[PDB]
Order: structure tokens, then sequence, then C-alpha cells
């Protein structure tokens, strides 16, 4: 089982080594603070299934903060169409330092 | 990269030193271990004590005096230990 | 007594035993713990004007915020 | 795994057939590459040509097992043209029994084979034709 | 222009190794009763020079091996330690500023415990295994003492970049604030770079000589940045670097001079009297020169 | 998906399978676990450099000095086992049967 | 010498990896997992790395491999390569040479995941005004708010040492 | 003033990217010409591939990782 | 799904202060005396709104405020301002205890001819207030409400309905 | 041995276990059971037999394997969404390589090889404190993390734990491997139900730590290895048997005994679903595991076996071990029926 003595005694000893956002030792921020700041909001008087259900979009917003997955593939496919439109010869590309 | 260039610089000339020095002319005890193993675990604990002078400008000062001196206050215990208990003995 | 026994060992508990007490007599911990606060590292961030309210000064040649002067005399 | 035993399982039953042997066939070679493969984990074989011939006779007795109950299973399927009965599939555990006594080469062991393997195929269609969930609700 | 950095480092390596043999011969030489060697020369600088390209002559050992390549391996690792270990030291500009040198040290000496391991494994048969194995027992010892050591030194400033330390150093020495603790770091020196009082009674003899000597150079350059000196005006490099020289000249001869007069310990002696007695008294200073800065409102300027 | 921590993961099963399949020597079986420890240190902290993780960067130094005790204790073991035996091969070891 | 230095680092890492993985003589594979770990330090370092990498190379490659290597010349002989070990070699070379190749000349290579395939300047900070280095205040930490960690951990080797004594005949 | 030289200098990057952009993504179906993939209406910090994408090796590997290896 | 709104080319040019680091490191605290009093209305903009391309009117504000007083000490005393900075310049990074009688010279330069007392340490800190002429915002952090709210259970309770109303072992 | 020495690696023990539940950082689960496991190994070698030895050796190997590959699944954890807080999980993959870790941890069908080589060359004490906290560790971790878990995984480890149990069980005479056997089973019965009510599964967790110490507890009181050893206890004392004949069949679980209980809630609250081919299935296993309790049984305190003189030299010593506390855990392991609404005590 799971117990509260962490709650009971007062002493919250534990809680600060476990998200973002608690107060670092100077007072800089992660990342993804405020992404974190929001989904903790709309997920905190919730049953957890409702969690599930209902703060998905916030949810899925923390997630490409955190990892920035189709970001990059957006990235990338701007890459290899740059690569191939270079390999045509169309526009001998004036994106690099000048025109 | 740039300490990288120096460490190549410095191996292959390393190198060309040994290749042209070469190329030219032509059962065990526990008290073996138990050093090791006490160098390893106060070693360890000196990783614990090391970030000490990166801690010492903080709002919290008493605090880290007393888990500091509780740090080495604990390797003494260890080290007190061993050296009753006759750990480095002959 | 234990002085002539192993006295390396005995200087050892002695110096322990003052570098665990001395700390609580002592008259600059407080001046200590005022240096390591009083030195930042982040922006001081500003804030939003006043509630007309009789601090934050607005030049920052103003006292009225609390400032530091026990460092420019020692 | 969930696919092939998907594809088996989706075919009406009914008669699409020989697809039905095939998908029996790749049922009887994973599971005798699966059984086969503790046993070569748990012997030593040496040689290695004795561990390449023991999986290579429980992965050839699997799958036989398999396309002899898929083959019985569509002929009565066909003939006796009611696809909702067990009885149909209780042939075909029997069937697959005695094919295994047959390889082995023991009547005994076919024999209480063709028994309980009827019985669990029987069972087997029996609570696909009712309905009995794959290992859970699992909720309340 | 960097590789010709790099290059006037590691050139003048050969000729500073080679005239401290000589240098230690004359200073050994005239501590006993002895001139010479310069019957070779005029006091004999082409002794250095004939004696280095007489073993590069000399026909080398026959193997008796086991994995050629480990065997070679392992003194090619001990030269390479012994050249990428002057980089960071500051004489007034270093090769590399970098945030963190120490650490680097302590981390390339264990590289050298490396070495003489590896070179004990592949060397031979059972009796020198167990020579090399105390000798690996006798090395690992004390870099809790020397890391130790250096921690509480350095905790008086604060920063790991060096360039602090040769900024703060402007001052007073800092000699006076830490006597013993530098004292004992002196002696673990002495441990690291594995000479008289302590015992240690191959191939290529050359290599792991040259490892040696540069070795007790790299301490000493490490100990004249570290304890004493003199202040560094700038866009006049050559006052420092005078002063620099000749303070690293007299400790490496103070050094070879403390080598001179003293038996070797016994075994037991040694892992005994570091122990028993190095190791309460190096926590001792610690947790006093933790508690002192936070007693006398001197916290460094940790930037 | 900051492609490096592809080749990591893949490490990690590099010494995963070092770890499990093991031929003669218990020393191997050590060191791979040790490799794993290294790669799942090199793993968390490149996730945390670039998180900007900065509150609870403690993970890499202090996931690596608790498992770098358990192959201390891994070491005495092994000690242990080959100094009531010869060796200290996988076999030999056969007696206890299950 | 170009961009993709993070990544050559990582195959140097996991040819490492494979190279005591393919189970030799364990001194071998003691320098194999020196290697690998210099080549792993290498690669904290690009992504900086300014104390944590420098900081494994005095416990791994500063106290660990230097016991393990200790252990194998106390203990095992191993007094004479092999069929085995040096075919799992040519096997695992061949799995890196195919899953590297797939990266280079295709998209994605998926165990079970998408691997978007190029070299990794992404993603990185956007120059902004650390000033220190944030490893170092980060693990200038665990004195002020690490009151539980640092004394369960201590903890931890303070029983380690008396259980490797008792092991090795308490008292 | 450095902030604001920092702030003008990105929101340059910004402009001149999503012209690139949009000068260069015109075949493709979809695509609208600069959605974060975001939901929020918030300026986020970008990531170091919205600022110094495609700008051909030089300058980003100058400016990513510059300061971790410059000495 | 949404599109960013970027700021215009004709925002984007401001006469920028094209000037080189070790001038506008050693020209910083007066720079904080006389100037960068009406640029904390830029810096409590940027801690309001965390969104730059919103404002930059007073990122041109403080360009112009830096320019100008650039303008003011470059038409007045000193011309050894040029001595000052030049040799605080190449030592290394720009200590500020390196040229100290020089700084003292610009100091009594300024101060006879111009003013601008030096600010004492520690008065560039020391938080200040603002007040602006926007209104301060609401909700930057774009999101939607909070969706439902847990019932709160509370009630003084009954007893046992019953008993434990499982098979049997009633009451 | 001293025993200020064993009183402290019991309290080592004790500390491990009480950070494995009382905290809510994965570090800190893992440093729990790291220490599980440092502490545990010279409870083991408690002599100096290479059986010991050896034991521990496969103990630590595979112990030290299970805590790696659950640092792997935490890593993996932060790979995908990042914060440690014990919750539900954020990858099918990272939840199976946990519930794997845990389920080598402690005692599962693929993962079963060392538990009987581990318990056969071992004293009693150490297998005794082994089981009961080598098995309550894992399980509250697992009734923390249960709400993201491929359902799967625990089902096929629980159903294949309980048949292992059964069928490798009929062969051993070692009584070590008996109740090693054993505890595969019950570990099997006491995973399945995770995912439908943990009650049941912390209660069924209680009453079979009671059932193990009473049994090892009779094993303690006179030092046996095989069953002919114990029909010379049912020679030398008449009420050892008995006890030997309640706590077998509480092991069996018969209705009028207070074995039965844990099985029948967990039929209640399982067939409150849509399973009962599975827990019909799981029944018949628990009638297949009764089979080497009855042939012990028959073994023991009611047929008979031929005894050997110098049992009339220990009639004239009365007994004198000290028993750590018998039978207040006998009677509350086994006279526990009418006290079925203690189930709601649990939550």
């Amino acid at each position: 089982p799971f117990f509260d003595v962490q709650k009971k005694l007062g002493v919250d000893l534990d809680h600060w080594m476990t998200i973002q956002s608690a107060e670092q030792p100077h007072r800089i921020p992660a990342r993804c603070h405020a992404f974190e700041k929001e989904w903790i909001e709309c997920a905190h008087g919730i049953g957890s299934i409702r969690a599930e259900k209902e703060c998905k979009i916030e949810f899925e917003d923390f997630r490409e903060c955190l990892l920035r997955q189709k970001t990059m593939k957006r990235l990338n496919a701007i890459k290899r169409q740059r690569d191939k439109l270079i390999k045509e010869g169309k526009y001998t590309p004036p994106p690099h330092h000048s025109g | 990269m740039n300490l990288m260039i120096t460490l190549l610089t410095n191996f292959t000339l390393a190198t060309l030193l040994v290749t042209i020095a070469f190329w030219l002319p032509q059962p065990f005890s526990m008290k073996f271990f138990l050093v090791a193993i006490t160098f390893l675990l106060f070693d360890l604990e000196i990783a614990l004590l090391l970030p000490l002078p990166w801690a010492s400008q903080t709002t919290n000062l008493n605090t880290m005096l007393t888990m500091a001196l509780l740090l080495i206050f604990l390797l003494a215990v260890s080290l007190a230990y061993e050296w009753t208990q006759k750990g480095l003995e002959w | 007594n234990v002085w002539a026994k192993e006295p390396v060992l005995v200087a050892s508990f002695a110096i322990a035993g003052l570098a665990v007490i001395l700390p609580t007599l002592s008259p600059y911990t407080k001046y200590s713990l005022m240096i390591n606060r009083a030195t930042p590292y982040n922006y001081p961030v500003p804030l939003r004007d006043d509630g007309n309210m009789p601090d934050v000064p607005s030049h920052p040649q103003d006292p009225q915020g609390p400032s530091l002067e026990w460092l420019k005399r020692l | 795994a969930k696919t092939l035993l998907h594809q088996y399982w989706d075919i009406p039953e009914g008669t699409e057939c020989h697809r039905k042997t095939y998908a029996a066939t790749s049922i009887g070679g994973a599971s005798g590459l699966v059984v086969s493969a503790y046993s070569v984990a748990l012997k030593t074989p040496t040689s290695f040509l004795e561990g390449v011939a023991r999986t290579g006779r429980y992965t050839f007795t699997a799958a036989a097992i398999g396309a002899i109950f898929g083959l019985t299973s569509c002929i009565s399927a066909q003939v006796r043209e009611k696809p909702d009965d067990p009885l149909n599939y209780l042939i075909g555990g029997c069937a697959g029994g005695l094919t295994l006594g047959a390889r082995t080469r023991s009547y005994g062991i076919g024999a209480a084979a063709c028994a309980y393997m009827g019985l669990t195929a029987a069972l087997v269609k029996m609570g696909q034709l009712e309905g009995w969930k794959v290992f859970a609700e699992p909720k309340v | 222009m960097f590789m010709i950095n790099v290059l006037t480092l590691i050139i003048p390596i050969l000729l500073a190794v080679a005239f401290l043999t000589l240098v230690e011969r004359k200073v050994l030489g005239y501590m006993q009763f002895r001139k010479g060697p310069n019957v070779v020369g005029p006091y004999g600088l082409l002794q250095p020079i004939a004696d280095a390209i007489k073993l590069f002559i000399k026909e080398p050992l026959r193997p008796a091996t086991s994995s050629i390549s480990m065997f070679i391996l392992a003194p090619i690792l001990a030269l390479t330690l012994a050249l990428t270990m002057w980089i960071p030291l500051p004489m007034p500009y270093p090769l590399i500023n970098m945030n963190l040198g120490v650490l680097f040290m302590l981390a390339m000496s264990s590289l050298a415990v490396y070495s003489i391991l590896w070179s004990g494994w592949a060397s031979n048969s059972k009796y020198a295994l167990i020579g090399a194995l105390r000798a690996v027992a006798q090395t690992i010892s004390y870099e809790v003492t020397l890391a130790i050591i250096l921690l509480s030194v350095l905790l008086m400033n604060g920063s790991f970049t060096l360039s602090t330390l040769i900024i703060t150093q402007e001052q007073v020495w800092l000699i006076f604030p830490a006597w013993p603790l530098a004292m004992m770091w002196f002696i673990s020196t002495l441990a690291e770079t594995n000479r008289a009082p302590f015992d240690l009674t191959a191939g290529p003899f050359a290599l792991f000589f040259m490892a040696e000597y540069a070795n007790i150079i790299m301490m000493n350059i490490f100990t004249t940045t570290l304890f004493l000196g003199a202040f560094h005006n700038p866009y006049m490099p050559e006052l420092y670097t005078i002063n620099f020289t000749i303070k690293s000249l007299l400790l490496s001869i103070t050094f070879l001079w403390i080598r001179a007069s003293y038996p070797r310990f016994r075994y037991d002696q040694l892992m005994h009297l570091l122990w028993k007695n190095f190791l309460p008294l190096t926590l001792a200073l610690c947790m006093w020169h933790v508690s002192l800065p936070i007693l006398l409102s001197s916290i460094p300027p940790q930037t | 998906m900051s492609l490096v921590y592809m080749n990591i993961m893949m490490a990690f099963t590099v010494s995963l399978t070092g770890l499990l399949m093991y031929r003669s020597h218990l020393m191997s079986s050590l060191l791979c676990l040790e490799g794993m420890m290294l790669s799942l240190f090199i793993l968390a902290t490149l996730m945390i450099l670039n998180s900007h993780f900065t509150l609870a960067s403690m993970m890499p130094i202090i996931l690596l000095v608790f498992a770098a005790c358990e192959a201390a204790l891994g070491l005495s073991l092994l000690v242990m086992v080959s100094n009531t035996y010869g060796t200290d091969y996988v076999q030999n070891l056969n007696l206890l049967q299950c | 010498m170009m961009t993709y230095i993070v990544f050559i680092l990582s195959i140097i890492f996991v040819m490492g990896f494979v190279g005591f993985s393919s189970k030799p003589s364990p001194i071998y594979g003691g320098l194999g997992l020196i290697v690998s770990g210099g080549v792993g330090c290498g690669i904290v370092l690009n992504f900086g790395g300014s104390f944590l990498g420098l900081m494994v190379f005095l416990i791994y490659l500063g106290g660990m491999m230097v016991v393990f290597g200790y252990t194998t010349a106390m203990a095992t002989e191993q007094y004479p390569s092999n069929k085995v070990v040096l075919g799992t070699f040519i096997t695992g070379l061949l799995m890196e040479f195919l899953m590297v190749y797939y990266v280079l000349k295709d998209k994605e290579v998926e165990i079970v995941f998408k691997f978007n395939g190029m070299g990794d300047w992404v993603i990185y900070d956007t120059g902004d005004s650390g000033f220190f280095s944030e490893e170092a205040m980060g693990i200038a930490a665990l004195y002020s708010y690490g009151t539980w960690l640092v004394i369960v951990t201590g903890w931890s080797l303070l029983i380690g040492v008396v259980v490797i004594m008792e092991i090795t005949r308490g008292n | 003033l450095l902030q604001a030289e920092k702030d003008r200098r990105v929101l340059q990057m910004l402009r001149e990217n999503l012209e690139e952009e949009a000068t260069i993504m015109k075949d493709v179906p979809g695509w609208k010409v600069g959605e974060s993939v975001f939901h929020t209406t918030r300026w986020v910090t970008p990531m170091m591939g919205e600022l110094y994408g495609l700008r051909t090796g030089e300058e980003i590997l100058s400016s990513t990782y510059g300061f971790i290896w410059y000495t | 799904p949404g599109i960013v709104e970027l700021p215009s080319l004709e925002d984007l040019k401001v006469q920028e202060v094209k000037v080189s680091s070790s001038v506008l490191k050693a020209a910083a605290h007066h720079y904080g005396a006389q100037c960068d009093k009406p640029n904390k209305e830029f810096m409590l903009c940027r801690w309001e709104e965390k969104d730059p391309r919103r404002c930059l009117e007073e990122g041109k504000l403080v360009n112009q405020c830096a320019l100008e007083f650039f303008r003011q000490i470059k038409r007045h005393c000193a011309e050894p301002f040029t001595e000052y900075w030049t040799c605080i310049d190449y030592s290394g990074l720009q200590l500020f205890r390196r040229c100290r009688k020089e700084q003292a010279q610009f100091d009594k330069c300024v101060l006879d001819k111009l003013g601008w007392v030096r600010p004492d340490l520690g008065e560039l800190s020391k938080v200040t207030k603002v007040k602006t002429d926007r209104p301060l915002p609401e909700n930057p952090y774009h999101s939607r409400a909070r969706p439902e709210p847990n019932p709160e259970v509370e009630g003084d309770l009954k007893p046992a309905r019953h008993g434990s109303r499982l098979f049997f072992w009633t009451m | 041995m001293n025993p200020i020495i064993l009183i402290i690696i019991l309290m080592t023990v004790m500390l491990g276990t009480i950070i494995v539940m009382i905290s809510t950082h994965w570090l800190l689960i893992w440093i729990g059971f790291e220490m599980n496991m440092l502490a545990i190994i010279p409870i083991m070698m408690k002599k100096h037999n290479p059986r010991a030895t050896e034991a521990s050796t496969k103990y630590f190997l595979t112990q030290s394997t299970a805590s790696m590959l659950l640092m792997m699944a935490i890593i993996i954890n932060l790979m995908f969404s990042g914060q440690w807080t014990v919750m539900k999980l954020f990858n099918p993959m990272a939840s199976m390589l946990m519930t794997m870790a845990l389920a080598m941890k402690l005692g599962m069908a693929p993962f079963h090889f060392w538990v009987p080589e581990v318990t056969q060359g071992i004293p009693l004490s150490s297998g005794l404190i082994l089981l009961t906290w080598q098995k309550l560790a894992p399980m509250s971790v697992l009734y923390q993390i249960l709400p993201s878990i491929n359902l799967d995984l625990i089902l096929t480890l629980s159903i294949l734990s309980i048949t292992i149990g059964g069928w490798g069980g009929l062969n051993q005479t070692q009584l070590r491997k008996i109740m090693a056997y054993s505890s595969i089973a019950h570990m099997g019965w006491m995973t399945a139900v995770l995912l439908y009510n943990p009650t049941m599964t912390l209660l069924n967790l209680i009453i079979y730590i009671i059932m193990t110490s009473t049994m090892f507890t009779l094993f303690m009181a006179n030092s046996t290895t095989t069953t002919l050893s114990l029909s010379h206890t049912w020679n030398k004392a008449p009420i050892m048997t008995i006890l030997v004949l309640i706590t077998l069949l509480s092991m069996g679980g018969l209705p009028p005994l207070s074995g039965f209980m844990p099985k029948w809630m967990i039929i209640q609250e399982m067939t409150k679903n849509d399973s009962i081919i599975l827990p019909t299935l799981m029944a018949i296993t628990a009638l297949l595991n009764l089979y080497f309790y009855m042939r012990l049984t028959y073994s023991t305190a009611l047929t008979m076996f031929p005894s050997t003189n110098n049992m009339k030299m220990k009639w004239q010593f009365p007994t004198t071990k000290r028993m750590t506390l018998l039978p207040t855990m006998t009677v509350l392991s086994t006279m526990l029926l009418p006290l079925t609404p203690i189930l709601s005590i649990l939550e």
C-alpha cells in the first residue's frame, strides 16, 4: 500500500525533487515552464480519468514542447525539399547570408 | 573540438615518437583487495563532498554547515570503524 | 593520559569538536548569511508601479529600498 | 500474435477455404517455434545439428496438427452445412490428437490427445460462439 | 597557429626531461661528494643527448609478450598522458582556459594508475605481477588524499578556473592560510611521482622514464601555481614567467633534495601511516576549512 | 527526437544482450552491467541537459554512485565465489540443482 | 571534423559496447569499457557537459575499471582468436552498419518508434543568459533542498562498507 | 539593451525564415504557412531550428556549438 | 493549426547600436545612471507578456536611449574614455579592477564637467517600481477553462446500511 | 556474525522496505530495492558452506539485473513525459519493462529459476526473511502503478506462475523447494487481481505472509530437510503433528479453514466482471497445488514411518527451542474464518 505520513507529519521532505516549476535554488525556469503550469492547473481537481479525456489538447502541447517531435518533422521535410530543389537547380539559393 | 585538436596533436606526436623509436633499431591476498574497496567507497564519498565549494553561496547557510559536517562526520565514523575493527592491520 | 597513547587522533578529535561547537558562539554567521543573500544572480525584476505604496523606490538612487552599507565599511 | 489469430477468426466459418488451413499452419509454425525455443534454451543439444533437428521436429509437428485441424474444419463445415455447432471442431481436435499420436508413434498418447484436444477445440469454438472475452473485462 | 602552440608546448618537454636527468645526477653528485658528468663535453648536456640516443640505438627487449598490441598500448597511454597534461596549466596565459581543470588533473593521475596496471599485467610472470600490484595499491591509496587536500585548498577560492587562483594569490601566498594541508599535499605529490622514500622494488624503459619525469615536472608546475608565486601585471608576461620558473626550479631541487637522503619505507608501514595518520587529519582540515569561511565572512566570489 | 537517443537506446540493448548471454566468466557479465549503467547515465544526462531540467539535475551522479556501489557488492561476491573455488566460471556452480 | 561529430562518436561508442559484449578475456573487456567510457565522455561533453562528464571520468575511468582490472589480475588467469567471440563482433558490426545505412539513405528507422533521422544540432539553447552553467548550480543544490537524498545515499554506502567486511570475514 | 537587440534579431530570423518557407513550400498540399504546432496563443521560445534552420552548417555550428567547445 | 503573427520589416529597422563589446561593458554604470530609467517599461512588458513581437516599441525606445547616451558621452568629455576602454579591453575577460586609476580619471572628468555620480554598490539592484501607460495583461497563458470540478463529498455520515451487505456475517 | 551487526542488517532491511513503501520519487524506490538486496545478501551465507555461496551468487546476479532493468524503465518514462511522480506511466513499453522487472524482483513463471536454488542451500531464517520482505517489497510498487499496465502482462504471468508452481512441485521432497513452489503459486494468485481490486491482493499478501511465517516457524522448531525427519518429529512430539496438519490444510485452502478466504474473495470480485473461465482454471490449479501438501501430511501426521532409536534418548530432554511467535501466528492464520468483513480493514 501507499501511505501518507508524507502529508501527515507536515514535513514535505520529498515534494521538491518532484516536478519542474518548484522553486529552483536560483529562481530560473525550465524550458517548458508555462506549459506545465497550465497543464497542472488543467488537471488538478480531477479524478485522473477526465484528465485522460479532457486535458488532452494541452497535454499534447506540453509533450510537443518537451520532445519537439513533429516540429522537427516539419523542419526535416523543409530540409529534404530544399536539398531536392537545389539538386534541381531552381533559384541557386539566396536563403544564406545574402541575396 | 579545440581541446580535441590538442588531444589529436599530442596523440599523433606520441605515436610518431613510439613508431619511430620502433622502426629505427631493427595467487592473491584479501589484504590486496581491502585497500582498493576502501579507496572506492571513500572516493565515492569524496564525490558526494566535492560540490561543496559550488554550494557555499545560498540563503541557507547553517543547514549547509550542518549537513557538510554530517557528511565528513559519517566519513570519519566509517574510517574509525574500519580503524578500530582490524580492517587495516597486518 | 591518551595524549601519550595515540596523539594525532586526540588532536583530530579536539579540532573536530571545536569545528562542531564554534559556529554556535559566533558573531559573524548572520554577517555571512547577509553577504550570501545580498548577491543577485538573476535580473532584479520590476513590478507594476504602485497601489500608492511607500516602498519600491523609483529612482535607483533613492535609499527607501533595502540596500547594503556594511559592505563598503568592512 | 494478435494479427494472425485475428486473421484466423476473421474468416466466416462458413467456407472461405484453404486460407483457414494456411492460417492454421502459421499458428502451428509459430507455436512450434515458441516451444522449440524454450527447449533449445534448456537442453544444450551439442551438436547444433541436433538442436536444429529438434526445433524442426517441434515446428513440423505443431504445423501438422494445425493443418489437419484446419482441413477437417473446412471439410466438416462444407459437408454438414451447419456452421454453429462445436461438434465439427470436436472432430477437429480428435483428428489433431490422432495425428499427434501418429507423429510421436504411440497410440495411447494419441487417444488421450484425441479426447483432450477435441474437448478444448469444442470449448474454443463454443466460447467464440457465445462470446467469452480474452482474459478480462477488465472493468467492473 | 594553434598547432604551433601545441608544438611549442610539447617540443621543450624532451629538453626539460633530459636536462632534468643531468640535473638530478649532478645534484645527487654534489649532495654526495662527486663531480661529473663533465668529461662528456662542458658539464654534460650532450650526456643526456648521448644516453637518450644510445637507448634508442640499443636493441629492444625480445617478446616474451602477451597481446603485443596491449603491450604497446600501455606505454603509449603513459606518454600521451604526460603530453596531454600541460594543457590547462597557467603560466600566465594557459593553452586552454577551462571551466574546471583540477578534476582533469586527478582523472589523468588515475589514467597513470591504468598505465601502471596494464604494464604490470602485460609484462611477465607472476612475481612482477605481484610487485606491480603492490605498486598500483600504493599509488591508488593517495588519490583519496591528494583530491581531498586539493579540494580543501581551492575551497578558499571557490572556483575551478585556476585563473581565479592566480588572481587570489596576489596578496599573500596560500602557504600561510594552509601550511599543514599544503605539506601533506606535497607528501602526496612524492607519492604520486613514485620515488624515494617510497618503494617500487618493463619496456620501453625510456618511455616509462619519460612518463615519470614529466609527471614530476607536472606536479611541480601545479604546485608552484597552486600554493605560492606572485602577481601578474598584464602586457608583461616575462616577469611572472621568470618568477614562476625560479620558484618551480627551487621546488624541484627541493624535491630531489628530499629524495637524496631518506631510506625507503616498509610497505605495511606505508599503508598504516597513510590511513591512520593522513586520513583523519585530512578530514579535520576539511571540516575546519568548511566551517571557517562561513565564520570569517569570506566566501569566495564564485561568479 | 534528438536522433542520438536512438543510438543510445540501441546501445542499451547491446549492453543488455551482453549482460544476458555470457559464456564463461562472471566478470564480463558484471562489466556489461556496468556498461548498461553508463548507458542509462549518458542517456538521462543528455535528456536533462537539453530539457534545461535544472532543478533536479541530480539523477546522473546519484544513479551513478548507487549503481557503482552495487558493482562494488558484485565484486565482493565474485571474490567470495573465487575464494571458495578455484575459478569463477559459470560452470562449477551446477550444484544446488533446481 | 564536421557537424555530425556527436553521431560519429556515438558510432564508436556502440562499437565499444559490442567490442566487449563479444565476451573476450576480461582485461580486454576492461579495455573496451574504458574506450567506451572515454567516448561517452566525449558525447556528453559535446552536449556540455561541463561537470558531469568529467565527473564520471574519475569514477568509472578513475575508480571502477581500476578495481575491475585489479580483480582480473588477481582472481582469474585465462592463460593461452576464437570463433564465437569474433563472429559475434562481426554480426554486431553488421547490425550497426545496417542500422546506420538505413538512417543515412532513408527517412527514419523504427524499432517501434519514429527516430527522426538527421544529426543533432537540434535541439539546443538559443543563446540564453546562462551565466552559471546550469549543471553547476543544479548540483550546487542537494545541500539546501537535499535533506533526504544525500542522507540515504551516504547511509547506503556505510551499509555497503559493513556488508563488504562481513562477507570478507567480519569482523 | 542586449535584450532588445536579441529580441529584434530573433524576430528578424522569424520574419525572414517564414518568408523563405512561404517562398519554398507552395507545391505540397495542405501546409498553412506559419502555424505553430502548439494550440495556445502564446509566444513560445523557438527551438534553434526555427531560428537557425537551413542556414547550411557554418553559422549553426558556430552558433549552437560555439561556447560548448570554445576553450 | 494557428499561424504566427510576425511583425513586418518596417518595424525591424531601428538604428542599431553597432558598437563593440568592451566599450559597451565599460560604459555600463553611468548608462545605468542617466539612461535605463525608461527601459524598465520594456522589462515589465517582457515579464508581464512573455511575447516579443509585441514589446518592440520599447525596444526601439531603449535603442534610441542608448544611442542618445553614447552621443552625449561622445560630444563632451571624455575623449580619454577611449583610453579607458582600450586600457580595459585587452585584459582577457574584462575585470573592472584592472584599470582603476583611469576609471577614477573618467569619473573625475564626467563629475567635474557633466555630473552623473557613479552608482555605488549595490544600487544596480534593490527591486524598483515602474509605472507604465498600458494596462497590465490578463491570462497570457492562452488556455481554456478549468474543465470540471469534483463535487466535494461532505455531510455527516450515516451508519452502515444493514451491515456489510456481503454474503453473510450480517451486522 | 555479531548480534549488533545482525540488528543493524535487520534495521537496514526494514529501512529499505520502508523507503520502498513511503517514497514518491523513482530514484528512492530503486535505492530501496538495491539496499534491500545489499542487506539481504549477508543474511544468506550465515554459515560458510559453498551451497549458500552459490545461492547468494545466483540471487545477486538476478536481483541486480532486475534492478537495472527497472532503472531502464524509469529512464524510458522520462524519455517520454518526464516527472518523478509515482503515478500512471506514459508508455506501454516502459510499463512492460517495469512489470517484467518487478516480475524478476518477486517470483514469476519465466523468472522463477532462481527461487528453489536460492532457497535450497540456505538455512531457514534467511529463507523466511527473503520470502517475507522480497515478496512484500514489489507489491507496494505494483499497487501504485497499476493504472497504466497492459493487462495481458500481469494476467499471463499470474496464470503461468500458478500453473508452474502447481506442476513443478510434485517432485521435490526438499522442503525449501516445496515452500518455494508454493510461493510461486501464491504470488501468481496475489498478482492476478491487481487490475480489478487490489484490496484482495494486499489481504492475500497478509494471509500468505502469516501462513509462511507459521510454516517456517514449525520447521525452525525442529530442524528438518526431508519428510522422514518430519516422521521423527511425529515420534518425538504429538502437538507439532497436529500443527503440521492444520497449517498444511490452511495452505491447501479448505472452506472450514482460514486459507480458503483469500481464494473465495478473489473469485467473487473476479466474477463480478465477465471473467468466469479464468477463475475456474485458476481454482482447478488451486486444487492441483494441494496434492503435495496432502502427501506431505500423509508423510507427517497420519500414516507413520518407522523410527530410529536415540529418539529414546531425545525423550529425556524436553523441548528448549525458542519460537519467535508461533501460537499467535498459528491461530491468527487458521481460525480467521468468521472474520471475512475484516476485508474492509485494509483500504
